[PDB]
Formats: structure tokens, C-alpha cells, sequence
């Protein structure tokens, strides 16, 4: 077929080869676990003898030749174009059965796995192909587990190819197990392979899943549901303050989180949007929240360093004043009366805004919402109205958790369904046209 | 090649010299955001003496410029932080290092 | 459970019978338990015979006869402590020409069609040592020169007379009482 | 629960809480769901925020096929609606993305030539909208990991955006950065000539300059006016939002154009210099969906809030620390609490095998690799895995193995190799040793006593990476052994007390996962010899209160233990016997 | 009643477990029965332990601890595969042993610790992992052989302990004989040191052991040296360089203390 003969002239026993491969797989099928110990041992001895006879008659090289001559065709379509449509249909099946037969012929037989050392280098050279990846991986695993001599030929190139298999084919624990067998075999550790696997896999931090301890972060907000809309009786400018009575820089090994600013709600639902209800996220960790921490303006989980007189992370006895203008989207901060030299602009205004503070353990913050509830230390900038002035007449201004759930006994914990939209927060008069 | 950004102010008068063991807590991180070391994770302060290259040169210069009781962010380029060979298994080649360093105490 | 563990270990196929301290100890313990040993009366002699039969039943009811055959078969004709203690255990359970043990041994061999047992028996017989006059001459020359003998009995000459005697005693106990079936099967 | 509905679920951990149990259920014999649980039952709710996940093969609406690239054809991933033309078909916009991001440069700078292809960083992909699919309903561009919007009506105006303007002290805006999760264009508007999708399928080609962060789009061979500028270090996911108006919706083409290196080179690090386009199996289409669950934390931060006074305002205080160990998926730029892997079987298995690889690479005294691994797995993470009572059993058993191998295995195996050889100095402290503590010939408690036999030194090295000397690679990394010992004793005591009732909720899911790893760590510590006197007495009382009382409660020996636990208990008893033998040998030498 | 003793407690517990349940794990079965046998045969523990017991003077404690650490470093190398760094560790580990004074003052302690078996095992590992493919890491093999010969020369009992391993060494005689600058550092040299100047050992030496050397010498007299002809030496049919080493070993086997061992 490779020498370009007519299909009719070519005698290609596809069906016979497939059925014979199935029969050989059944012949070399390993013993089952349900078997009694003596019978299991007898089957194991029979399989060992069969493998010995096959390899002594050199049936391994024949399988290798068949596999090599089959890989010349890139795909089933190409093989069908060369030989015929049945050949194309059965090409992948024949390759898989051949690889399974090789694995069955060499499995558990140290002599065969030692004789396969010469071909191991040729074997790893086709690991990239999806036509044979699983079979080649299984054969490689069997050889590495069984034969100590197999490890002595694995070099940097083969280990790098095995690792790149993870990057190209995604996560697969079989590659991990092959790499583990490349480290310690029969109670002996190969330090060169250990070092190569470490230095070629670990430092990237791009394939293996990464782990880290993150301090729990909670968010707190008042009742007010500041918003902007056309023809709505709402005042576009707003102002509030937060003073940090006490804060510990490092309650744990991780730095203490303390950020203050504004957050919006997707649509008119009263539930804050775009952020996880629980976790290590807080103000500024999403594109729905806008935060300041004394050194950084935080938005979309991105921090930009902002200049300020006497720059410092939020310390004890620090007063942060937050100003919001919805007429031209603007969020501004002033620390201890001094103006912060950065501001948020042109953010989405199709929602309801509200003050918010995100924190981890070790905070003693205090909301100064203006007026009777809190007493502003620094007078509000002209135009901006204090935040207590947005409370609805019936409702009462209180500071509650941003998210629904909180720390309490499980049987007392209230499970909440979806909340109703809060479109009534923005009172837009709709008069009947006359 | 080292950049210093003060997170917390120090005394402003005491700086490390010759002969002084600097005691720090550092929380070194890569530029992408992944943390690769923390003396606060190890719960023991790190002690190193100036001018005898016990530490990397970027860390040395950053701690020299820092003052007592001052927390600062140290941005170190690869040329002063492990070079281009990198640290095998920990730091990839040609990686800038961000350190959060607090100079606790000086003798 | 102990005997079944020892039988499974023997039945597992390995290229060589690995020395097992556990077998070395427990085979000896079981061998001593069986015998548990100047004129005596007929009644007390018969009582000793009956007690020995019960102490041998305590083991051969639990697969000891099969285990001491499997271990010899797995020995593959290699003289060693393992087979040396297996022979002692077989002798202990077979003392007095125990017909039940003889029948169990013959039935197991016939059923399993074990050729390895007899091949290992022939190998052990070939491996059995004899008097070596060259070794005796060297030993005498050492004494004549005056180096202190590490072994006083000349254990180099006639290396293991205990093993050979135990092997042939086992083979004799296999046929005592005129056991024609096993005599012909040998 | 529907809209504005409130309910409480009582599993009956405290039977008294169940209000109607006695009148119905008790005499019938029904038991509370949490009758025999020492821990709160973990609750999983429906996730509010949609996430991207790979399109299932059994999906009844969307089908994705991978077209291999021939010599003349680039690799293609074709998205089509199998449910089109059938009842219950969904006329809703679907949000598709590729599984891997292009990462922009950390710092932005201030026949095509092969050298140019090698030095350039611009990457390209394309989207062919199949003719007849209304391109006004099709959007092409890039999105970031933050995209979590499933509005049925999508338009380029609703995309979330902000502009951080940083100005000098005077107030002059020295820079302004626009940040948005969505960077996409519409094919309908990209039809600058008009009816471009009619005669042939419309081709939108997205090019990203990873060195400068410029995103530009070319339709029908001409560069469209709309362009985007992204900040450094942004990860951009190729994305298409399409409302299917045809059986065939669109096609991702991973080809390349003049002077632009294809997308696979940017995605994969191995092919960073490979001009040939590729579509390896890792790359796959992921569609936005709500079919995911979410685990509520067992414990939340305790925060107290109150109005101190009219002047003082409101007060928000939090003083108790809590932490959760977050597992970060690298390719998706995501992060999930590791306890969420209790239901994600594939990630659980892959991470367990990753832990096994971590143990294997540092196995058998590879101290340098252990020092390297201390960076990836920190001692706070190890201790949190030590103590956590909700961790999956596989992760528990892997993390104790790492804690043993990185820190304790070397000294443990040195002590085990030197165990059977007794070299005892002949000194005044050795002279005092006696077989029996007093006149009454009563055995002292095993282990407790004065042993003078020579013992290997215990030395550890601090694992710091700012240091430069390589000698620190010698010796196993240091660990807080006292804290580890205290936690081990505490957890053993609690485990014995809990297992004495045979609770339905063992730590790790099974009694094996609860005990085998704990007893393994305990045995390793005992072998090393950290335990001293009183701690040894307490652990011996835990083992058996009756025998080891110094002269109701059941020790570990008689608690109907599984076989793996029995094996380690046998190992513990073997160590105690070895201690007795060593004491006897020292007493004989003292008499000598 | 009250057990009051760890021995009785274990003896009760193992039997209770075994009689309560059918144990499926053979490793568990071995563990419990080993423990039970240890409890019942207490005197056997002493019989096994006392030969491994050594007493040293108080002044020698620090040196003995250093030597024990060196021996442990050498022992740990068995678990790892042969490499350059392991070769360096083995070399300076052996150097410390020679430098330590306890090595000479307490040869019985070293024989009990079984250092020579460990060095033998490392050498066997190398010769398995590079005997036929030409001796890899020859420097560490040479150092091991030198150490073992010095061990023979330290004391006459050590010479007998080393002679007990003669059979393997004679089979690995053809390691580096043809390579000079390694003379006195091949396993054949170690065998010669094992059977050098000891009448008892020379007499105890068997005829097959000499037959192995005679066969090697016959091979060297019939066929030339493959490694030499690979280097390009003129090809004469026979090998003098390898044959001379075997002749020296035969000389040491037959002639002792000025006397000729007639046997």
C-alpha cells in the first residue's frame, strides 16, 4: 500500500487481524480478583509462560513493526484514502488493540520490560499523537513499574515530553503516576529524575493546581440604596465617612484586609452583584465594586497605587471620607481631610449604589453616615449630601451584612429564596397622559 | 534596580549599617501574584547581616534604604533577584520579585 | 489462619523460596508442640500414643500436612533452613506412622498432580552432603599448626547430618505401617 | 424556595429542637437525619453567579465538533445548535469562550519573515459566522475571567467598565486606565460593506498584541475602527456571544495571518516558537451556565455591629480570625475552596495524585526538593490540613503524607535504621539505670525512663529563599514540632472520644481516613522521639487506660478497628516492645 | 483479670483480633503473629540484641556519634541510585571513617555495625549497574576496594569476616584488572587481602574458588583484551595485563608466611 499498489491487488486482512487481536487480548487477559488464590496463581503462571514464549519467538518486534507501519498514516481519513473505507474505519481500533496487546505481553514480566528498553526511546517519540497517547502511556507505565533498567535510559528530553503532555492534553492523573514511577522504583529513588521533574514541572505553577490560605473577608453596608435614573426624585451627590478605631496589620500570617468604598447592584435587585457571597473577596475585587485601602484604588480585582500626602495603609485612627457623584460618574476619596489624587470615572450607573466596607479579622471600624446617626469630622464637600438623607421615611437606617447568610446556628439559619426587585427604591413619577 | 514603596512609616532616623543583624518579616511574591515565601508563614523572623551577601542584592539594597519599624514593598528586577538562571524549583527564570518587608529590629 | 498464611506464601510462585523468620519460628513451635516430650505400663504408653495423636490432629486438621508439602515443593531442591524446618514439622506430625496424615499427604499430591514436590525431593537428595576427606585433612592440618577451631565438631565435614537424617526420616514415615499406596506412588 | 420565601431546615442534630418529632416519627422509629453526627451537616445551594464550563456531550441544545486542520485548512471548532428546527428549542443568546487565556506582558514597552514571527508577540484567531446566521446576533471578541453576566439581551453598551484616573498632587490627570471584562465587537456592525455574511461566511479576525495590550479586529480583510487597549497582565479569553438563527451558528478558526503568530503559540508555552497552528485537546469550547452548586461555609466570621451613640455613629467590629484553603485552577484563573472538591471528583483525584507526586519527588532524603516544595505547600497549609474536620479523605491522607515526607521522614528513617543496634556509653548517668524502678518488681511504663544509648542527631534547616547559601539544602526543613505534637495528641483524644460512639460522620468520610493518617503521623513522631514523659503517658492512656494507669473508658485496642488501623496499631506495639528491649539492654550494661 | 504488662496485653489482643475476625490482609496476619511470637519468646529478643550491643568509654562518645552519623550517611546511599553526588558523598563518608580514631580502637564495633557488608552492597550495586558496560564511577569502586582492604588489614577477625564474601568477589574479579592506576583497588585485590597471610583462611579456601581464577586466567591466555584493542593496542592473541593479576591472587592463595601451603 505504501509502495502504491492497487487496492484489489493488495491483500489486506483487516477483519482477520482485528479478530485475531481480540483473541490475543483474551488470551493474555490478566486473572480476575474474585478467583481463589491457587487458581489466580495458576493463571498468573500461565500468562507468564505465554509471555516468555511469545517474546522468545520475538512477537514484540512484530507488534512494534505493525504499529510503526500503521502510524505512517496521519488519520483514519488518510488511511481510508490510501487503502479503503473499511481500513479507515478500523484503523484506530487496530492501533488501540495493538497497543493493548503490547501492554499485555510486557505487563508483569521483568525480562520483557528489560528487552523493551531499546524501544522505549522510540515509544516516547509518539506520545504526542492523540491516536496513541493512552496506549503509549499505559505501555510506558507498565515498563517503568516493572523494569528497573528502564529508568536508566530516561533522559531530560523524555521527562520534558511527558510533562508537556500535561500542558497539551490537559490534566491527567496517569501522566502524574508515570512521573511518580519515574521517581522511585522498587524502593530506590533516582535523584536525577527527581530533580528534573521538580525543576521542569513545579516552578511554572501553570499545570498543577495551586493552594493557599486566604483570610475570610466580609462586607458590611447600610440600608441606603442610592441610585440614579432619569426623572427620579433622587439627589445625585452623596458623602459618608469611616474611621478605623483599631486595626491589626497581621492577625494571621496573611495581611489583614480593610477596604472601604462603594458597591453597586446589578439591575434593581437589592442583592449585590458580581461578587461571591462568601470567600476572600471584598470591595474592589469585582467590576461592581469600587474600593480604597489607603494606598490602592481597587476595582475589578485590580489595584492601582494612588498618591496621597503621607501614604500609608489604613491604620488606627484614620478617617476616610467617600464622595459619590452620579451626575458624572465619579467616586472620590479623602484621607484625614487630605485629598486622594485618584478617582473612578464613567462606571455603569444602571443600578443602585451603597456604601460598603470589606474586612478580615482585626477591625474596629465605625461608620459615620452624617447627621444624627454619625457626626462628620470633616465637613462634606459642597453639593454632596450626607448619606443618611436617603433613608425611606418608614425604614430605619441600620448597618447589616452585604450578603444574606451570616454566622448563626444551622437550625436557626434562615434560608432565603430569590429576592424581589427593588424598583420602588427609585420613585419615578409616571402620570397618566391626558 | 530596586524600587521602595512605603506601606507603613518608620522612625525615619535609624538605618542599617555595617555590622548590624537586620531582623525582618518578608512576604515575597512573584509579579503575577503568587506567593513563594513568607517568614510570617514560618512564624520566625529572618535575620541577615548587611554587606556580606547572605541575601539577594535587591533585598540587601531595599533593606539598606528602609528604616526601623518601616514596612515597605521592594520590587526587585531579575538582575538583582536570582538573575536569569532562576532558583530551580521555586523561582522561574527572569522573574521580578515583590517583597513585603518589615524591619522589626536592629542590632 | 497462621497455617493458611504459610500455605498461601508457599503456593505463590517465586523464583526462589525466600527465607521467612516467621516460618522459621512457628514451624519449630508447632513441631515441638506435637512431640511434647524407664519402663512404662501398657496403659500409660497407650495414653502417650493417644495424646500424641490428638496433638498431631490439632495441626493436621488445619492444613499443616498440605503446608509442609507445599513448602518442600516451593523449595525447588535448594537446601536451606526453611526446608530444614519444614522436614522437622513433617516428621513431628507424622511420628508414629500417622495414617490420617499419610492419607492427606497422598490425596493432596494425587489431586494437585504436583511434580515439583518430587523434583524438589530429588534435588534435596542430590544436595545432601557426605564425608569429605579433603576437608578432614585441612581441618587436621589447622589443628596441627595450632589455630583454635571455630567449630569443635568439624561441621565442615558432613555439613548437615541433621538435614539428611530428617529428610530420610520423613521419607520413611511417609511409608511406615506398610503404606503400599504411597510406597508405589514414590 | 421561590421569590421572597423564607424557610429553615432542621436535621435534628439536637433532637430537642425538632418540634413535631415526638408526636409523629419517634414511635414509628424514623430517626433524625443528623442523629449520629458530631459535625454540622454541610449545605450546598444553587449558585447565583453563572460560570463557564465545558459543553457537555449530552447537551440537548449546543453541539461542538473539532475539525482537524489539513495542509490547506486551519484547525476549527464548530458550534452548532442540534435542537434547531425542533420543539422546545431555545431562542436565547449563548456565551461561548475558549478554555485558555492569552496573557499580556507583565510590563508594556514604552512570505512573512521567520525572524519576525519569532520575535513578535501578536496572536490571532478568527470566527467564521456561517451564512444565514444573523451576524447582528453574533458578537466576537475577548473576555476576562470576571465575566459573569447572563442577560438575555446583550449589547455593547451594558458591558461593565470603569476608568481609574490617577492624577498628580495638583490634580492634573497624568493617566487614565479603562478596565472592562468584555472586549467584543458585533459582526452586524462590522459589515461595513454590507451583506458580507450573505455571499460568504463573515470572518472576524481578532489580533492581540501581548507586548502592548492592543486588541484590534479585521473583517473582510480591512481593520475595523473599534479597538481596545488593556492594562498589563490581563488574561483575555477568546469569546463569542451568539443567538442562534440557523442550525449552524459559527466556527472558531485557529489559523494565522501575515506577520501574526497563531493562537496556540500564545496559549501553550511549549509551542511559543511554533508557527504551525494547533488545536490540542486542552482547548475546548465552554459555555456560560447555571448548573453548578455552591458550598456554604461551615463557619462565618463573627462580626458585631451596633450604634454606639449619636456622635459615635455605627460600629463594626471583628476580632476572631478564620481562614479557608483556596485551590486555584491555573488555566481558568479561578479559585475555589478546597472543601468544594468533595463533589468535584475529577479535581479531587487529580489533586490527590499531585500530592502523591509531591511526596515522591522528595522521597528518600531529597532535602533540596523538600526545601523547594516548602514554597508550594506552606506549613500553615499543612497544619490547616492537619486540623480541618471537613477535608476529603483522600486529601487528608495525602497531606499527612506530605507533612511526614517533607519534614519528618529523614529523621524517622535514620532512627529506624539505627534502632536495632545498641551502642551505650558507660557513664555515671548510665550507671543509674535499673530493670525495675523500685523494690516492687513492677514494670515501668514503656518508653518513660532514662535511656543513655547513643542516638542519631536531629538537625533541621530553615527553608528561606531570600538566602543564597546552598548548604541550607542539607538537612530536612524545620517544622513547629511542639505545636504539631500538641495538635496530634488533641486530635487523637478527640478521635477516640468520637469513635467510641461510632458516629455516622467520621473525618474524611471513613474510619480509615480518620485514623490511619492520624496514627501514621503519631507513629512517625513517636519514632523520632519528640514525645516526652507526660505526653507519652497521655498517649499510652489513650492506647489502653487499664494497663498503663500509673501505680468505662476503652482504649484504641478494643474499639473494633478496621484492618489498616490494626496494622498501624501493631506497628505502635512493636515500637513499645523495642523500647522495652532497649531498656533491658541498658540495664544489663549498667549491671556489667 | 488485669494484664498489668504490655506482654500480656499484646498476647491477649492479637489472639482476640484473630479469633474475632478472619483477617484478609496477609501483612496484618504477619504483623500480629510476629508480635505474638515476640511476646512469647522474650529471651530470643535478648539473644538477637546482645550481639549488637557495644559499650564505649565516655571520652569516645562524640567521636562514636560522628562515626555513627557517617555510617548512616553511607547506609542511606543504598536507597538511592548511583550518581555523581552520591559518589562524592560516599567518598568523603568513607574518608571520615578512616580519619575517626574509633574505627581502629573498636574493630569489633565496626564488624558488628556491619560496615563492610554495606560497602560490599554499594559495590555490588555499581557492578550490577555497569559491570558489562565497562565500570562506571570507577573512582568510588576504587575507594570502596581500598576501604575493604584496609578493613582486612586492621584486624585478623575482620579478615575472616571479609573472606566469608570471597565467592562473590572472585566472580567479580574481572572488574578493572586491565586498567592500571587502579591496581590495588579491584575486587580481586580485596579477595587477595581477604586470604592474605592467614593460614586458617588459606586452608579453608576451597578448590572451586581456585578453579574460577584458573578459568579466568585461561580466558586471558586464550583471548586478547577487548578494551585494549578498542583503544588500538596491537592485537596479540593473549592478555598479559589481566593474567598477571590472577597470577598474583593465586600466589597469595598458595604461599603464606614464607611457607608454601601444600594443599
Amino acid at each position: 500500500l505504501s509502495k502504491k499498489a492497487k487496492a484489489s491487488t493488495v491483500d489486506l486482512p483487516i477483519e482477520s487481524v482485528s479478530l485475531s487481536l481480540q483473541d490475543l487480548i483474551g488470551y493474555f487477559h490478566p486473572p480476575d480478583e474474585h478467583l481463589e488464590h491457587e487458581d489466580k496463581q495458576n493463571r498468573l503462571r500461565a500468562l507468564k509462560n505465554r509471555q516468555n514464549l511469545f517474546q522468545e519467538e520475538g512477537m514484540i518486534n512484530l507488534v512494534l513493526e505493525c504499529i510503526d507501519r500503521l502510524h505512517v498514516y496521519s488519520s483514519a481519513a488518510h488511511f481510508a484514502d490510501v487503502a479503503g473505507r473499511e481500513a479507515g474505519e478500523s484503523w484506530k481500533s487496530i492501533l488501540n488493540s495493538l497497543y493493548e496487546l503490547l501492554a499485555a505481553l510486557i505487563r508483569g514480566n521483568r525480562k520483557n520490560c528489560a528487552q523493551f528498553s531499546g524501544s522505549l526511546d522510540w515509544l516516547i517519540s509518539r506520545l504526542e499523537r492523540l491516536e496513541a497517547s493512552s496506549g503509549i502511556l499505559e505501555v510506558l507505565h507498565c515498563v517503568l513499574v516493572e523494569s528497573p533498567e528502564a529508568l536508566n535510559i530516561i533522559k531530560e528530553g523524555h521527562i520534558k515530553s511527558i510533562i508537556s503532555l500535561l500542558d497539551k492534553h490537559g490534566r491527567n492523573h496517569k501522566v502524574l503516576d508515570v512521573l511518580c514511577s519515574l521517581c522511585v522504583c522498587h524502593g530506590v529513588a533516582v535523584r536525577s529524575n527527581q530533580h528534573l521533574i521538580c525543576d521542569n514541572l513545579l516552578p511554572g505553577r501553570d499545570l498543577l493546581l495551586q493552594t493557599r490560605l486566604v483570610n475570610h473577608v466580609s462586607s458590611m453596608r447600610p440600608n441606603i440604596f442610592l441610585g440614579v435614573s432619569e426623572g427620579s426624585a433622587q439627589y445625585k451627590k452623596w458623602y459618608y465617612e469611616l474611621m478605623v478605631d483599631h486595626t491589626e496589620p497581621f492577625v494571621t500570617a496573611e495581611a489583614t484586609h480593610l477596604r472601604v468604598g462603594w458597591a453597586s447592584t446589578e439591575g434593581y435587585s437589592p442583592y449585590p452583584g458580581g461578587g461571591e457571597e462568601w470567600g476572600g473577596n471584598g470591595v474592589g475585587d469585582d467590576l461592581f465594586s469600587y474600593g480604597f485601602d489607603g494606598l490602592h484604588l481597587w476595582s475589578g480585582c485590580i489595584a492601582r497605587t494612588v498618591s496621597s500626602p503621607n501614604q500609608h495603609l489604613l491604620r488606627t485612627d484614620d478617617v476616610i471620607s467617600c464622595c459619590l457623584d452620579l451626575s458624572a460618574p465619579s467616586i472620590s476619596f479623602r484621607i484625614n481631610g487630605q485629598p486622594v489624587q485618584g478617582m473612578f470615572e464613567n462606571f455603569n450607573i444602571d443600578g443602585l449604589f451603597f456604601p460598603v466596607v470589606s474586612f478580615s479579622a482585626g477591625i474596629k471600624v465605625r461608620f459615620l453616615l452624617g447627621g444624627r446617626h454619625g457626626e462628620f469630622k470633616f465637613l462634606p464637600p459642597p453639593g454632596y449630601a450626607p448619606c443618611y438623607e436617603a433613608v425611606l421615611p418608614k425604614e430605619k437606617l441600620k448597618v447589616e451584612h452585604s450578603r444574606e447568610y451570616k454566622q448563626e446556628r444551622t437550625y436557626t439559619r434562615d434560608l432565603l429564596g430569590p429576592t424581589v426587585s427593588l424598583t420602588q427604591a427609585a420613585f419615578t413619577p409616571i402620570p397618566v397622559d391626558t | 534596580g530596586v524600587e521602595i514603596e512605603t506601606i507603613s512609616p518608620g522612625d525615619g532616623r535609624t538605618f542599617p549599617k555595617k555590622g548590624q543583624t537586620c531582623v525582618v518579616h518578608y512576604t515575597g511574591m512573584l509579579q503575577n501574584g503568587k506567593k513563594f515565601d513568607s517568614s510570617r508563614d514560618r512564624n520566625k523572623p529572618f535575620k541577615f547581616r548587611i554587606g556580606k551577601q547572605e541575601v539577594i542584592k535587591g533585598f540587601e539594597e531595599g533593606a539598606a534604604q528602609m528604616s526601623l519599624g518601616q514596612r515597605a514593598k521592594l520590587t526587585c528586577t531579575p538582575d538583582v533577584a536570582y538573575g536569569a538562571t532562576g532558583h530551580p524549583g521555586v523561582i522561574p527564570p527572569n522573574a521580578t520579585l515583590i517583597f513585603d518587608v518589615e524591619l522589626l529590629n536592629l542590632e | 489462619q497462621l497455617i493458611l498464611l504459610f500455605s498461601r506464601t508457599a503456593l505463590t510462585e517465586k523464583c526462589k523460596l525466600e527465607e521467612d523468620f516467621l516460618y522459621m519460628a512457628y514451624a519449630d513451635i508447632m513441631a515441638k508442640s506435637c512431640h511434647d516430650e524407664e519402663v512404662k505400663s501398657f496403659e500409660e504408653k497407650e495414653m502417650e500414643k493417644q495424646k500424641l495423636l490428638y496433638q498431631q490432629a490439632r495441626l493436621h486438621d488445619r492444613g499443616a500436612a498440605e503446608m509442609v508439602l507445599q513448602t518442600i515443593s516451593a523449595s525447588k531442591g535448594e537446601t536451606g533452613p526453611m526446608v530444614a524446618a519444614t522436614l522437622k514439622l513433617g516428621i513431628a506430625i507424622l511420628n508414629g506412622g500417622n495414617s490420617t496424615v499419610q492419607q492427606k499427604m497422598l490425596d493432596y499430591l494425587k489431586e494437585k498432580k504436583d511434580v515439583g514436590f518430587f523434583q524438589s525431593l530429588a534435588g534435596l537428595m542430590q544436595s545432601c552432603s557426605v564425608l569429605d576427606l579433603n576437608a578432614f585433612e585441612r581441618q587436621n592440618k589447622a589443628e596441627g599448626l595450632g589455630m583454635v577451631t571455630e567449630e569443635g565438631s568439624g561441621e565442615k565435614v558432613l555439613q548437615d547430618d541433621e538435614f539428611t537424617c530428617d529428610l530420610f526420616r520423613f521419607l520413611q514415615l511417609l511409608c511406615e505401617g506398610h503404606n503400599s499406596d504411597f510406597q508405589n506412588y514414590l | 424556595l421561590g421569590v421572597a420565601q423564607v424557610g429553615r431546615m432542621n436535621f435534628g442534630k439536637d433532637v430537642s429542637t425538632l418540634k413535631y418529632f415526638t408526636i409523629c416519627g419517634l414511635q414509628e422509629g424514623y430517626e433524625p437525619f443528623a442523629v449520629n453526627t458530631n459535625r454540622d451537616i454541610t449545605m450546598w445551594l444553587s449558585k447565583r453567579l453563572p460560570q463557564f464550563l465545558q459543553v457537555p456531550s449530552n447537551h440537548e441544545h449546543i453541539e461542538v465538533t473539532r475539525i482537524d486542520g489539513t495542509i490547506d485548512s486551519s484547525p476549527c471548532l464548530k458550534v452548532t445548535q442540534k435542537s434547531f428546527g425542533s420543539q422546545n428549542s431555545n431562542t436565547d443568546i449563548m456565551f461561548y469562550r475558549l478554555s485558555m487565556p492569552i496573557e499580556c506582558a507583565e510590563v508594556f514597552s514604552k512570505r512573512d519573515d521567520y525572524d519576525f514571527l519569532m520575535q513578535t508577540s501578536t496572536y490571532y484567531y478568527s470566527v467564521r459566522i456561517f451564512p444565514g446566521q444573523e451576524p447582528a446576533n453574533v458578537w466576537v471578541g475577548w473576555i476576562t475571567s470576571d465575566f459573569h453576566q447572563y442577560d438575555t439581551g446583550f449589547d455593547l453598551d451594558r458591558v461593565r467598565t470603569v476608568t481609574v484616573t490617577l492624577g498628580d498632587e495638583k490634580g492634573k490627570v497624568h493617566e487614565s486606565i479603562k478596565r472592562s471584562n468584555c472586549y467584543m465587537v458585533c459582526a452586524g456592525e462590522s459589515m461595513s460593506p454590507g451583506q458580507g455574511r450573505n455571499n460568504n461566511g463573515l470572518e472576524i479576525g481578532c489580533v492581540v498584541d501581548a507586548a502592548s495590550g492592543l486588541l484590534t479586529f479585521i473583517a473582510n480583510g480591512k481593520e475595523l475602527s473599534t479597538y481596545y487597549q488593556v492594562e498589563p497582565s490581563t488574561k483575555l479569553f477568546p469569546a463569542v456571544f451568539a443567538q442562534a438563527t440557523s442550525p449552524n451558528v459559527f466556527q472558531f478558526e485557529l489559523g494565522r495571518i501575515k506577520n501574526v503568530m497563531p493562537l496556540s503559540a500564545g496559549l501553550f508555552k511549549s509551542e511559543h516558537k511554533n508557527p504551525v497552528p494547533q488545536c490540542p485537546p486542552r482547548l475546548h469550547v465552554q459555555f456560560l451556565s447555571h448548573v453548578l452548586w455552591s458550598r456554604m461555609p461551615n463557619q462565618f466570621l463573627k462580626v458585631d455591629v451596633s450604634r454606639i451613640s449619636e456622635r459615635q455613629g455605627w460600629l463594626v467590629q471583628c476580632l476572631d480570625p478564620l481562614q479557608f484553603m483556596s485551590l486555584h485552577i491555573p488555566e481558568e484563573n479561578r479559585s475555589v475552596d478546597i472543601l468544594e472538591l468533595t463533589e468535584q471528583e475529577e479535581l479531587l483525584k487529580f489533586h490527590y495524585h499531585t500530592l502523591r507526586l509531591y511526596s515522591a519527588v522528595c522521597a528518600l532524603g531529597n532535602h533540596r526538593v523538600a526545601h523547594a516544595l516548602c514554597s508550594h505547600v506552606d506549613e500553615p497549609q499543612l497544619l490547616y490540613a492537619i486540623e480541618n474536620k471537613y477535608m476529603p479523605g483522600l486529601l487528608r491522607a495525602g497531606y499527612y503524607d506530605l507533612l511526614i515526607d517533607i519534614h519528618l521522614s529523614s529523621y524517622a528513617t535514620a532512627r529506624l535504621m539505627m534502632n536495632n543496634e545498641y551502642i551505650v556509653p558507660m557513664t555515671e548517668e548510665t550507671k543509674s539505670i535499673t530493670l525495675f524502678p523500685d523494690e516492687n518488681k513492677k514494670h515501668g511504663l514503656p518508653g518513660i525512663g532514662l535511656s543513655t544509648s547513643l542516638r542519631p542527631r536531629m538537625q533541621f534547616s530553615s527553608p528561606s529563599f531570600v538566602s543564597i547559601s546552598n548548604e541550607c539544602y542539607q538537612y530536612s526543613p524545620e517544622f513547629p514540632l511542639d505545636i504539631l505534637k500538641s495538635k496530634t495528641i488533641q486530635m487523637l483524644t478527640e478521635a477516640v472520644k468520637e469513635g467510641s460512639l461510632h458516629a455516622r460522620d467520621p473525618v474524611g468520610g471513613t474510619t480509615e481516613f480518620l485514623f490511619v493518617p492520624l496514627i501514621k503521623l503519631f507513629y512517625t513522631l513517636l519514632i523520632m522521639g519528640i514525645f516526652h514523659n507526660e505526653d507519652l503517658k497521655h498517649i499510652l492512656q489513650l492506647i489502653e487506660p487499664s494497663v498503663f494507669k500509673e501505680a468505662p473508658k476503652e482504649g484504641l485496642l478494643q474499639m473494633k478497628l478496621p484492618e489498616p488501623v490494626k496494622l498501624q496499631m501493631c506497628l505502635l506495639l512493636q515500637y513499645l516492645c523495642d523500647c522495652q528491649v532497649r531498656h533491658r539492654i541498658e540495664a544489663i550494661v549498667a549491671f556489667s | 483479670k488485669k494484664s498489668s504488662t504490655l506482654q500480656q496485653l499484646i498476647s491477649e489482643t492479637m489472639v482476640r483480633w484473630a479469633q474475632e475476625s478472619v483477617i484478609e490482609d496477609p501483612e496484618l496476619v504477619r504483623a500480629m503473629f510476629v508480635l505474638l511470637h515476640r511476646q512469647y519468646d522474650g529471651i530470643g529478643g535478648l539473644v538477637r540484641a546482645l550481639p549488637k550491643t557495644y559499650t564505649i568509654n565516655g571520652v569516645s562518645v562524640e567521636d562514636t556519634i560522628n562515626l555513627l552519623a557517617s555510617l548512616g550517611q553511607i547506609r542511606s546511599l543504598l536507597s538511592v541510585r548511583m550518581g555523581k553526588e552520591e559518589e562524592k558523598l560516599m567518598i568523603r563518608g568513607l574518608g571520615d571513617i578512616m580519619n575517626n580514631k574509633v574505627f581502629y580502637q573498636h574493630p569489633n564495633l565496626m564488624r558488628a555495625l556491619g560496615m563492610h557488608e554495606t560497602v560490599m552492597e554499594v559495590m555490588v550495586n555499581v557492578l550490577g549497574g555497569g559491570e558489562s558496560k565497562e565500570i562506571t564511577f570507577p573512582k568510588m569502586v576504587a575507594n570502596c576496594c581500598r576501604f575493604l582492604c584496609y578493613f582486612c588489614r586492621i584486624s585478623r577477625q575482620n579478615q575472616k569476616a571479609m573472606f566469608d564474601h570471597l565467592s562473590y568477589l572472585l566472580e567479580n574479579s574481572s572488574v578493572g584488572l586491565a586498567s592500571p592506576a587502579m591496581r590495588g583497588s579491584t575486587p580481586l585485590d580485596v579477595a587477595a587481602a581477604s586470604v592474605m597471610d592467614n593460614n586458617e583462611l588459606a586452608l579453608a579456601l576451597r578448590e572451586p574458588d581456585l578453579e574460577k581464577v584458573v578459568r579466568y586466567l585461561a580466558g586471558c591466555g586464550l583471548q586478547s583484551c577487548q578494551m585494549l584493542v578498542s583503544k588500538g593496542y596491537p592485537d596479540i592473541g593473549w592478555n598479559p595485563v589481566e593474567g598477571e593479576r590472577y597470577l598474583d591472587f593465586l600466589r597469595f592463595a598458595v604461599f603464606c608466611n614464607g611457607e608454601s601451603v601444600e594443599e
